[PDB]
């Protein structure tokens, strides 16, 4: 089951545990994204065509 | 003087029977005691 | 690394083993028991030490389980 | 164009701002919503943000995964089972 | 259709008509056949049976 | 048109073609996945 | 939980074990929805009104 939603790129639920907010690659992730006082989130958008 | 050696000579069967279960309790503590310590460190802080 | 258990069925000491993956996060996580009175467990993750655990008496058993890494 | 697309050359941003610290569990299942929302979109390819940050959902962050792998410890534990009831048999031999 | 609903022999006539249709090749060419199949049997008959 | 409704006796048809085998569990998530979707527009009835 | 979910006809989530892949019903529907080298699959859809 896990195998099958990983492949198919499922994405119907999503949670990530606490610990994971201490890790270097999500410590280096939330300065790419987030500003430094965490209060706002950037996204970015690609079109088709 | 004939019997005593009989009584003698039954003892050491015993000795080893308890001797195996001892082994056997500490294995067994072990197993359990890492089972247990391995789930309630995966189940802590699970509630998030 | 996949999320699969995998199992040894007897080796001398000490064992040794490297894994990498391209992951952004991992679940490392190890059993071990032995015949000598004390064995430890230990993760390494970039060079950096996660984990370490021992445990002592006879046919001692150990385990080192990092949640997030 | 000889290798991407041409619409990875021109992307577009967006910036949702808050008054508090979004830096916990509950505010990312949020940006993983508003995230699926922006990728719903008719004429959107993909959306990258801090819960997909290669443009692709993050692995193993799916509630079935975790459904999936809940057995894996008790596989794990099975020899050192198994030789507890071998040493339950042997016990009884020496009962005997 | 019937008047009552269809049974065991409906479902013999329903089979021999399905082999005589996929014996002429001249004019049939395929039969899906649903209502034979019990994985599908469902969808190929009406509520009221 | 006495027992079934009308839209039965004219049914569409849908093929997805792709360059791989498809008779996996993640093919098949997708394929719910796109069963779904093609329920959900509006007036259409149920798709098998 | 499971006669609820299986009552109300919910479709919210869904998984197929490798399982079922080898029971005949899923051998024989496969056979009737896919293609013979299994590379394509087709879906029928029915109207309102």
């Amino acid at each position: 089951m896990s195998q099958a939603f990983d492949a198919a790129k499922n994405d119907d639920s999503f949670y990530l545990p606490p610990e994971a907010f201490e890790t270097d690659d999500f410590q280096r992730g939330m300065k790419l994204f987030m500003s430094p006082d965490g209060h706002a989130v950037r996204f970015t958008i690609i079109h088709q065509g | 003087a004939d019997l005593m050696p009989r009584m003698v000579a039954v003892m050491p069967a015993q000795i080893q029977s308890m001797k195996n279960q001892k082994q056997t309790l500490l294995n067994q503590y072990q197993v359990q005691k890492a089972q247990q310590d391995q789930n309630m460190a995966m189940q802590e802080n699970a509630t998030a | 690394l996949e999320g699969m258990p995998q199992r040894v069925e007897s080796t001398p000491l000490p064992w040794s083993l490297t894994l990498q993956t391209t992951l952004p996060s991992v679940m490392p996580h190890i059993m071990a028991q032995g015949d000598g009175d004390s064995i430890t467990c230990r993760v390494t993750v970039d060079d950096v030490v996660k984990e370490e655990r021992t445990a002592t008496g006879m046919n001692a058993e150990t385990f080192c389980y990092v949640k997030a890494a | 164009f000889r290798h991407f697309s041409q619409a990875k050359m021109n992307p577009d941003l967006m910036m949702v701002e808050t008054d508090r610290d979004l830096r916990n569990p509950a505010d990312f299942l949020v940006i993983d919503k508003i995230a699926k929302a922006l990728k719903n979109v008719h004429g959107i390819a993909q959306v990258q943000t801090i819960t997909r940050p290669d443009g692709d959902p993050i692995e193993h962050s799916t509630i079935p995964y975790t459904i999936g792998q809940s057995g894996t410890t008790q596989i794990m534990n099975n020899d050192y089972m198994q030789t507890n009831l071998d040493n339950l048999l042997k016990q009884a031999d020496d009962l005997q | 259709e019937g008047e009552e609903p269809l049974g065991i022999e409906a479902h013999a006539f329903y089979d021999k008509m399905v082999a005589d249709l996929r014996a002429d090749t001249e004019h049939v060419q395929h039969v899906q056949d649903f209502w034979g199949d019990t994985l599908t049997a469902s969808g190929a008959q009406s509520v009221d049976g």
